[PDB]
């Protein structure tokens, strides 16, 4: 019953599916690097938002002195890897 | 398996503890008191040979 | 658990953590997701009917109310993912945790066994004894002579400086 | 052994349901079993009669 | 020992030390009982004690 | 092993409580960025409503259907 | 129910639990027979029964407790017997039932007497 | 609403000290910080510095048990009260155990005197 | 006796002349080889005691007492080992000379039969033990201990002395049994409650009362390990053996004259357990535990019923033995990181996993975990004070309570959080200590499957 | 094991009257036992006794003579006083292991007897009663110094009040 | 190793005694403050509030974790009661004013309603039962040689 | 069930003591109520489950204090069996899913995990006192006799208010673990597919099935029971457990509709556990840790 490790490719493909079911602003264009506020034009409130969703996702808190800072699904998954311990 | 287990963690254990019963516990006398067995009417006794009476006639 | 809070938090991060909190009480509250949905859009109505506002009298006032309104209408059972504080499972690996300098103390037959894996561990010190003194003058060098100072560390800025005050956070066990 | 599903209902080994739907099977055979030969203990089997439905003559109380 | 188990959770702990506590004081009334026992009947033997 | 992710064109709010849920929030004039997310659940093999019944009366079938026949054997045997 | 008829009604017409016997016993029983004993002292101290145990039935108990000692493997088989005792003990109720019943209706001769 | 008690504190959020802007509160904080920082990181200078053997020392903690233990008496004055409370915590529950067990004691005696008593099975003592 | 006293007076020479390599070794197997010989005195096949001469005695009391003091011997020569190491020769055979004096007056001072004997050793037993914790000591308060230790006792003791000169001129002896044979009632005056209270008050100081516990605390802090071995183990016990001793010709004064001490030690059970809570230094823990150990002893003693007799030596021996293992234990840990105070070093039981069960099971013995002897004591005390008078159960389960609430802190602010990670100097776990830990329990073991040769006089 | 010391009355057990058809698992399982565990374990036994046999050995139990008493000792000799104390030493260990006698006698009747120790348990309780009372007079109230001088004093102390009630 | 002038003293009577006070406990001027001269050996030691260490927030990494408290940070009076295995100080969304009323509330109506139904029982209308030997007077200790006050059982 | 085992033991002195059995009679109760309350609003499954242990227990001190020793025994003995499967099954669940014991984040097990949400389902009846599984055996006499007997009339109700409450919590493991959609993380690696989990379970639930039957038919009866009485008396258990339910369905089908959850002091009360913890580990451990520190420690020893 014990569930299988993490991968990098995993985290990314999880967190892309979750921006992609998103509908406030994201057309379905997204890349790893697509700035909530730059690159999509999202509010502080959306980003909350999306830091809940991740971790409804993966099962586990951010803090959020440390989601304050998160708008990149890249930085997201260095954060989530970091965590997890991954890529041994 | 299971008769190795068995020979070896009860048979064993289950020799010893006989002996220590049978010649430390026994020989002793207030070591193993058993309560007294139940006996009702026809029940008849064997280290007299004896035989105990049955009840009344029962109304109904 | 991997910076320090700020000298004081801005008007915007304590009410993005309120917001927070009561989406995470409003879950608590509501079982099923369609009505957390619901309940939540109407909650983010509740809060964009003042995003443009800008008396920060009015706004600190509006702030010093909604946190009366949580405090009363709060979940005292709220749900705490297992992993964090309150949760079933907070600091419970850190029985397994143990640390690195715990094998300077192996016995030479211990070692014997995982010969590979203790020969990296000696060159990691080498690693070490050598990026210590620069790690240092980086930190004399980089430093505020105006009194001011805070919790954070720069990075390194050369081809083989490390950043300073690494061995702790690297190194340190897994969680598991 | 078996392969993880993601956002889906995943793949049902036979075991697994073939002995609960055993278990509850049985427990329903056994309530039915008893309800059928032991109905009182459940309703009862001992009526419980009606208080001064009785006869002076009885409980004798003179007049 | 068992609710102890993961000796670095702070609460397995305390729930342990809430155990022995209230236990004990379940004890002091054992303890109690013992003696009134003893004393009355020179004895702590279900048998003697059930006269 | 190599894990896989469904496509995401087939996660939709139509014929769910979403739906209606939507239907509030536009007759109070709101929408939800996020119940394609949610709808994973309350379709497929998720959905469909159980019932206390469904579950109390599960082996029922059997249960009763042996009980019969144990029945009629002890008639038998007399 | 009596609790009604006693806490909020007259208290003092209705009996105690306490203090059935109280009165006479044969105030309207002419030559009021005894409830007799069927079964003998030595023939129930020496089957071990309790002393909450002994009572007017212990010559059904005994014949339960013999008949389940005997075809023991096999349980089940002493139900025939376990009715017979059920029954002794369901008429001695009954029997303590028309005791209260009859010291209300005495209570109510003394109400009625004045 | 919410009644603080000292052993139920009132949170940050309902704090008026908090949502404070004035600078004589925004300085006080960058100062308390400036020293915490200070602290963490000359005890980061020792946690990872390499060439150490032994373990790192607590000043405040020396300072801690040093206070609770023996910069008692130095600091000790005389006052009411104090006297007051010395007196009742050392002789007031003495004497109240002395009578309580003297009067069962004498009670128990004057009783066996009297032959009053039952002592079915004491043999032992 | 003598052949126990005289192999210990030469355990001397052989640490004096013995090579500056071999003397602790030597001087060790020969401490233990002394212990077992000891065992001589446990062949009692009669109720009649021992004597060997006008000079010495044994008894069922005095024989544990004995045997306890001669096994302690070697636990202490291992325990005082890693320090004073690089110390000079010289100097640690000195410190072996000072234990082995120690042993000798101890043995002599439990086979006495003369008062005036027991005294001058009861009280040459200052010499040796101020010498240790002033010139081993690693504080700058161990000199202002030794003046508490030596001034409390001769100030307790004079009287004493004096009260047994009045005796020796009203009788002709001070000799034991001679003293019990002889006996007489008193007349409940003024002059003999004095004399009551000179005979005690030696003891009821050596043993902490309460409001004079004033210098077990500051010793034992100040102390090293051998020194807070045996103070803990058997100079609290002196006071014990000399008034089990004494006792009983002062009847029939001790019916009204101890109800002052069966209050103070009641109350001061309490007292000192409750700072056993609260307490920062490990050793100042254990010494209040001590105290309020001691305490039932006195409370035991001063009612004097076979029971609390019988009692009183079992937690004598037993607190002996559990205290030396606790001080033990906290010194392995001294020995690591130069710090008495507790909560500095935490979650242990992760690189020291063994010595974790020895921490266990000496607190699983403190709280009187049955079957035990420590148990098997204050249950017995515990119905003889609730013969006395059954409202001193109240107090008896306030202090079960706070010995079971301040053994498992002790247990937990060291061996059961999480790790202090900053310890790079937690040399892992010697065979000397982990042998030391062993040789405290075992013995425990055996006690508690054999207590027939530990409930003293009476039975 | 003197059975009148000991009582251990006879044991009324019945016939096995099996008014069935289906066997009886202990009876086999009895019969297996007594094969497989008594039958070696008794060879051994046997064989342990052929041994003693061969090279038995004999004890005694020792026997004391009688010295004076306290009463004809005089107020300051105590080559006599040690000679009765350990006497009385003596007697009151014997004493204890009679009452722990009688103990060990009524525990067992009270279990035998059961739900019947009320009225079948009586003789016991008497004589456990009785022989507590004649402790309780000579041993109860010494202390745990007692001895044969105070033993006579509680003696004495109690003759006085008898004469007194006598008379009176 | 330290000194006197690093250890703790006595009460400061000046500012230039509580500025050197603040500046050794590590703390400024004026968040420090001592503890009243009520002669019980506290001295310059600071004052500081009562809360417990589970205020504190979990998520920063501190250097004393289980005690959550920092390496020179100044340490309070009563750390042993807040520790975290102990007293804990930290909020609670009903208020003790409101919490010890509906608990001892609960606790006395409870009471008072056991003393009402012992005051007004609950039982089944039937007669004491009946034991023929007189009560079983004989099995119930009895005494053999004596007889018993009989007593008779009727039928109906 | 060691105090209770102690109690029975040491019933041949308690049947002559109207003190000692009416503090138990009047205490027992007193626990069945005030747990079950508890156990109707926390979200973890072990605290329900624990809650509901403690109840039980109360029962069989009430059941000791009305003087049916035995049968308090019978229900020790007859408890374990469902109070083990259910912790069992909680245990399967939760190392199934990643260590998280809050139904409000699962569903669906009746259809996920056919097995334990079976064998759940059984012991919940059996907890109930469904007719014939191990329940009744002992829990219907008790009920029996806790109104035929001479009691105290305020326990008397709420043993039964607290009989109910346990269908009650029941049903709402078994609507928030069962019956509603599948609330967890997305996820999904279940697996109950090992010997060493399967066969406990169906070894426990064969003893959940037919231990009572089994014991109670071989066992010796040391009491006499009363089955002289009215319908309302010999049904009240079954019919109750059924009320429960039913209300339970009702107040958890009202969980949806969408209307939001004003708290209130009742249910406040029922989570915080009516503030007995959370007041009292708070003012003892003040009181006697300041004593120990401020007036012994300092101002008898190291000042006066
Ligand atoms: C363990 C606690 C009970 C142990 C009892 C002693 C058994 C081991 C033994 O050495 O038996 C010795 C026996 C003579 O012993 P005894 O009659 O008491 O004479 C005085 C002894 N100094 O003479 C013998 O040697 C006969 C027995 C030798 C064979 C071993 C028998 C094993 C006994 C197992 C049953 C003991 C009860 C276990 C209870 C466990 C409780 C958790
Ligand atoms: C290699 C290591 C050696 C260690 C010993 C190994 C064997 C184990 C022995 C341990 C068990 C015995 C322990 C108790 C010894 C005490 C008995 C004793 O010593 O008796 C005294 C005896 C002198 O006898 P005595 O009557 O005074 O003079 C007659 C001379 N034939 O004197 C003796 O009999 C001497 C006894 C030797 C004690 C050592
Ligand atoms: C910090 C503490 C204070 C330290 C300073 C101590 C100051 C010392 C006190 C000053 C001197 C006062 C004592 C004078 C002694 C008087 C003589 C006496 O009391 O002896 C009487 C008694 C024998 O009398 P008896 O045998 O009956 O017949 C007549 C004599 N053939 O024989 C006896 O009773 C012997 C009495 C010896 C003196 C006992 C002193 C009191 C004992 C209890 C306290 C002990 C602690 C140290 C003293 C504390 C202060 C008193
Ligand atoms: C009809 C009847 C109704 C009334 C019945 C009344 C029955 C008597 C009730 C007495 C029991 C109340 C006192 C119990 C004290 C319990 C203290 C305690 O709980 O310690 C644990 C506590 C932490 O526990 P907690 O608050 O749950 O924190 C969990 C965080 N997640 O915090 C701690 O860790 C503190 C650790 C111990 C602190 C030292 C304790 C010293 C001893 C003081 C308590 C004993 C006082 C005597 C109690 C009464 C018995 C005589």
């Amino acid at each position: 019953s014990d569930a299988p490790p993490l991968t990098l490719d995993g985290i990314k493909d999880r967190v892309l599916y979750v921006l992609k079911l998103y509908d406030k602003i994201d057309p379905e264009k997204l890349s790893v690097n697509s700035h909530f506020m730059k690159d999509l034009g999202l509010d502080s409130l959306d980003q909350v938002e999306i830091i809940m969703a991740m971790e409804d996702e993966f099962g586990f808190e951010i803090p959020d002195i440390d989601a304050e800072k998160l708008m990149c699904p890249q930085e997201i998954v260095d954060y989530i890897a970091d965590k997890k311990d991954v890529y041994e | 398996r299971s008769s190795l287990f068995a020979v070896s963690h009860v048979l064993i254990p289950m020799w010893f503890v006989h002996y220590y019963v049978k010649y430390h516990m026994a020989t002793k006398p207030y070591t193993i008191v058993s309560s007294k067995p139940r006996i009702f009417p026809g029940d008849t006794i064997l280290e007299t040979g004896e035989v105990i009476p049955p009840m009344r006639d029962f109304p109904d | 658990a991997f910076c320090a809070p700020p000298a004081y938090l801005t008007h915007q991060q304590k009410v993005l953590r309120l917001y927070k909190r009561a989406l995470r009480h409003l879950e608590s509250w509501c079982i099923h997701r369609d009505k957390y949905r619901y309940f939540a859009c109407l909650m983010r109505a509740r809060f964009e009917e003042h995003k443009n506002e800008k008396d920060m009298m009015r706004a600190t006032q509006l702030l010093r109310e909604a946190e009366e309104e949580f405090w009363q209408n709060q979940h005292p059972q709220p749900y705490i993912f297992p992993d964090s504080p309150g949760g079933t499972s907070f600091e419970r690996y850190e029985c397994y945790k143990v640390p690195e300098w715990c094998l300077d103390y192996w016995h030479p037959s211990e070692k014997a066994m995982y010969p590979d894996y203790f020969s990296k561990r000696e060159q990691w010190k080498k690693l070490r004894m050598e990026s210590w003194d620069r790690e240092v003058k980086q930190l004399q060098e980089e430093t505020s002579p105006d009194g001011i100072m805070t919790e954070a560390l720069p990075p390194a800025r050369r081809e083989g400086d490390l950043p300073p005050l690494w061995w702790h956070i690297v190194t340190r066990p897994r969680e598991r | 052994h078996i392969q993880p599903r993601y956002r889906e209902f995943p793949q049902l080994t036979r075991s697994q349901v073939i002995q609960g739907e055993f278990l509850s099977s049985l427990m329903w055979f056994w309530i039915l079993w008893r309800f059928w030969h032991d109905s009182d203990a459940v309703l009862g089997h001992f009526s419980y009669p009606d208080p001064s439905q009785w006869t002076d003559e009885e409980l004798g109380i003179p007049p | 020992l068992l609710i102890g188990w993961w000796y670095g959770r702070t609460d397995a702990n305390t729930a342990a030390l809430q155990a022995i506590l209230y236990n004990r004081i379940g004890d002091i009334g054992f303890i109690l009982a013992m003696v009134w026992f003893s004393l009355n009947m020179n004895s702590w033997e279900l048998q003697q004690i059930m006269f | 092993g190599k894990m896989e992710l469904p496509d995401y064109r087939q996660w939709k709010i139509e014929g769910t409580p979403l739906e209606t849920v939507q239907k509030k929030l536009a007759a109070r004039g709101l929408r939800d960025p996020w119940a394609r997310n949610e709808a994973w659940r309350y379709m497929g093999g998720f959905a469909g409503n159980i019932t206390f019944p469904s579950v109390i009366l599960k082996g029922f079938k059997w249960g009763f259907a042996a009980f019969v026949v144990a029945l009629g054997a002890e008639y038998f045997l007399d | 129910a009596h609790l009604t008829r006693r806490y909020l009604w007259d208290a003092s017409v209705e009996p105690d639990p306490e203090k059935i016997p109280s009165f006479p016993p044969d105030l309207g029983f002419p030559e009021r027979k005894e409830r007799v004993m069927v079964a003998t002292q030595q023939e129930m101290m020496d089957a071990q029964l309790t002393l909450q145990q002994r009572d007017y039935c212990a010559h059904y108990l005994i014949r339960l407790l013999k008949c389940k000692r005997d075809s023991f493997p096999n349980f089940l088989a002493c139900k025939h017997e376990q009715h017979d005792w059920d029954y002794c003990e369901h008429l001695d109720y009954v029997k303590r039932m028309k005791e209260f019943e009859r010291e209300r209706r005495l209570l109510q001769r003394k109400k009625r007497r004045a | 609403k919410y009644k603080p008690a000292p052993l139920a504190t009132l949170p940050s959020t309902l704090d008026p000290a908090e949502y404070d802007v004035s600078p004589e509160t925004r300085r006080a904080q960058v100062e308390r910080l400036s020293i915490r920082a200070r602290l963490k990181r000359e005890y980061l200078l020792q946690y990872n510095d390499p060439k150490r053997v032994s373990h790192i020392e607590d000043p405040a903690l020396i300072r801690w048990t040093y206070a609770r233990s023996a910069n008692i008496y130095p600091n000790f004055r005389p006052t009411p009260k104090n006297s007051l409370l010395g007196a009742v915590a050392g002789f007031g529950p003495l004497i109240f155990w002395y009578y309580v067990f003297k009067t069962d004691r004498d009670r128990k005696e004057r009783l066996i005197q009297e032959g009053k008593l039952d002592r079915k099975f004491n043999i032992s003592y | 006796m003598l052949k126990i006293i005289l192999p210990s007076l030469m355990l001397l020479p052989l640490t004096w002349l013995s090579s500056p390599k071999k003397t602790w070794t030597n001087v060790t197997s020969y401490s233990f080889l002394i212990s077992l010989t000891s065992l001589t005195l446990l062949w009692q096949t009669d109720e009649n005691y021992k004597n060997f001469s006008n000079m010495f005695s044994s008894d069922p009391l005095s024989t544990p007492l004995i045997i306890l003091t001669a096994w302690l011997l070697p636990l202490m020569l291992m325990a005082s080992q890693n320090h004073l190491k690089k110390d000079n020769n010289v100097l640690q055979k000195l410190y072996i000379s000072m234990l082995i004096s120690l042993q000798i007056l101890l043995i002599m001072t439990f086979s006495a039969t003369e008062l005036i004997m027991f005294y001058i050793l009861f009280e040459a037993t200052l010499i040796p033990t101020l010498i240790i914790i002033t010139r081993w000591g690693n504080q700058t308060e161990r000199l202002n201990a030794g003046i508490y230790f030596l001034f409390y006792t001769l100030i307790g003791s004079i009287p004493l002395l004096i009260a047994l000169i009045l005796i020796q001129n009203h009788v002709g002896t001070l000799n034991l049994m001679i003293l019990s044979f002889t006996t007489h009632t008193l007349d409940a005056s003024w002059s003999n409650n004095l004399l009551w209270l000179a005979c005690m008050m030696a003891f009821l100081i050596k043993m902490p009362l309460y409001g004079v516990h004033l210098w077990l605390p500051k010793a034992h802090v100040e102390a090293p390990i051998a020194g807070s071995m045996i103070l803990a183990a058997i100079l609290l016990k002196l006071g014990s053996y000399g008034m089990i001793r004494i006792s009983i010709i002062l009847d029939p004064l001790t019916k009204y004259m101890a109800y002052p001490f069966i209050l103070l030690s009641l109350w001061g059970m309490i007292m000192t357990s409750s700072i056993c809570l609260r307490q920062t230094d490990l050793k100042s823990l254990i010494a209040y535990s001590s105290v309020s150990h001691m305490a039932l002893v006195i409370a035991s003693i001063m009612i004097q019923t076979p029971w609390s007799f019988m009692g009183a030596t079992m937690l004598m021996i037993a607190h002996g033995l559990t205290s030396s293992l606790l001080f033990c234990l906290a010194n392995s840990n001294y020995e690591r990181i130069h710090s008495r105070t507790m909560i500095m070093a935490r979650g242990l039981q992760m690189v020291f996993p063994l010595m974790a069960t020895w921490w266990l099971m000496a607190s699983l013995a403190n709280l009187a975990l049955p079957p035990s002897i420590n148990l098997m004591g204050e249950l017995f005390i515990t119905m003889s004070l609730f013969s006395w008078s059954n409202f001193t159960i109240i107090l008896m389960g306030i202090n079960i309570i706070i010995t079971g609430m301040y053994s498992m802190y002790m247990i937990i602010t060291t061996q059961r959080g999480k790790l202090t990670n900053h310890m790079i100097n937690l040399q892992p776990s010697h065979t000397r200590e982990l042998t030391l830990m062993a040789l405290h329990m075992i013995p425990l073991i055996l006690l508690t499957t054999s207590p027939k040769l530990i409930t003293g006089l009476t039975m | 094991w003197d059975k009148d010391v000991y009582p251990e009355p006879p044991s009324r057990t019945p016939a096995p009257s099996p008014q069935t058809s289906l066997p009886n698992p202990i009876t086999y399982l009895t019969k297996a036992y007594d094969l497989v565990v008594d039958w070696p374990v008794t060879l051994v036994r046997e064989f342990i006794e052929r041994q003693h046999a061969k090279n038995r050995t004999y004890y005694y139990h020792r026997q004391y003579r009688r010295v004076p008493d306290i009463t004809e000792c005089k107020e300051g000799d105590v080559l006599c006083i040690y000679e009765a104390e350990m006497q009385w030493r003596r007697d009151f260990k014997v004493d204890q292991e009679i009452m722990n006698i009688i103990q060990e006698r009524l525990k067992a009747c009270q279990q035998r007897e059961g739900e019947n120790y009320q009225q079948n348990c009586a003789k016991e309780l008497e004589q456990f009663t009785k022989v507590t009372k004649a402790y309780q007079d000579r041993y109860l109230d010494l202390g745990a110094y007692y001895s044969a001088r105070k033993c006579l004093a509680k003696q004495k102390q109690r003759m006085l009040e008898e004469r007194k009630a006598a008379r009176q | 190793h330290m000194t006197k002038d690093m250890l703790p003293g006595s009460y400061p009577r000046t500012p230039e005694e509580r500025a050197a006070a603040a500046k050794k406990y590590n703390m400024r001027v004026e968040d420090y403050e001592p503890y009243p001269d009520d002669g019980m050996g506290y001295g310059d030691y600071p004052m500081l509030p009562n809360r417990s260490q589970h205020e504190r927030d979990p998520w920063y990494q501190w250097d004393h974790s289980e005690l959550r408290m920092n390496w020179g940070e100044p340490i309070h009076w009563d750390l042993d009661m807040y520790i975290r295995n102990r007293v804990d100080t930290s909020p609670t969304p009903v208020s003790w004013d409101v919490m010890c009323k509906h608990l001892f509330g609960f606790v006395a109506f409870m009471v008072f309603m056991f003393w009402v139904g012992h005051v007004f029982p609950s039982y089944q209308p039937v007669g004491p039962k009946q034991y023929p030997y007189n009560n079983l007077y004989l099995e119930r200790g009895g005494d053999p040689t004596k007889e018993p006050e009989p007593v008779v059982h009727y039928d109906i | 069930v060691a105090g209770i085992f102690l109690l029975v033991r040491f019933h041949p002195l308690t049947t002559n003591n109207n003190f000692i059995l009416t503090t138990m009679l009047c205490l027992g109760a007193l626990t069945t109520l005030f747990t079950a309350i508890c156990a109707l609003t926390q979200n973890d499954i072990k605290k329900i489950i624990a809650f509901s242990t403690s109840s039980q227990l109360g029962l069989m001190m009430v059941t000791l204090g009305m003087n049916q020793p035995h049968l308090a025994f019978l229900h020790i003995c007859t408890h374990a069996f469902f109070k083990a499967m259910l912790f069992m099954c909680s245990g399967s669940i939760i190392h199934s899913l990643a260590d998280e014991q809050d139904i409000r984040k699962m569903g669906n097990i009746t259809k996920i995990m056919p097995f334990t949400s079976s064998c759940l389902v059984i012991g919940s009846l059996a907890l109930t006192g469904m007719p014939f599984l191990t329940g009744f055996y002992s829990k219907d006499l008790i009920i029996e006799a806790i109104n035929t007997c001479n009691t105290n009339a305020w326990a008397l109700l709420i043993t039964l208010i607290a009989t109910s409450m346990t269908a009650m919590y029941s049903m709402r493991i078994i609507y928030f673990v069962t019956m509603t959609k599948p609330r967890f993380p997305p996820l999904i690696s279940i697996n109950e597919n090992d010997p060493d989990l399967m066969n406990p379970i169906k070894r426990l639930a064969f003893g959940s099935i037919f231990a009572g039957f089994v014991i109670s038919y071989n066992i010796p009866p040391t009491s006499i029971p009363v089955l002289t009485m009215p319908w309302f008396l010999k049904t009240t258990a079954l019919i109750i457990s059924v009320l429960g339910f039913l209300i339970a369905l009702e107040l958890n089908n009202l969980t949806m509709k969408l209307s939001m959850n004003k708290a209130n002091p009742y249910s406040s009360f029922s989570t915080l556990l009516g503030f007995f913890p959370s007041i009292i580990h708070r003012i003892t451990p003040m009181k006697s840790l300041n004593l120990s520190l401020k007036t012994s420690l300092t101002l008898l020893d190291l000042i006066w």
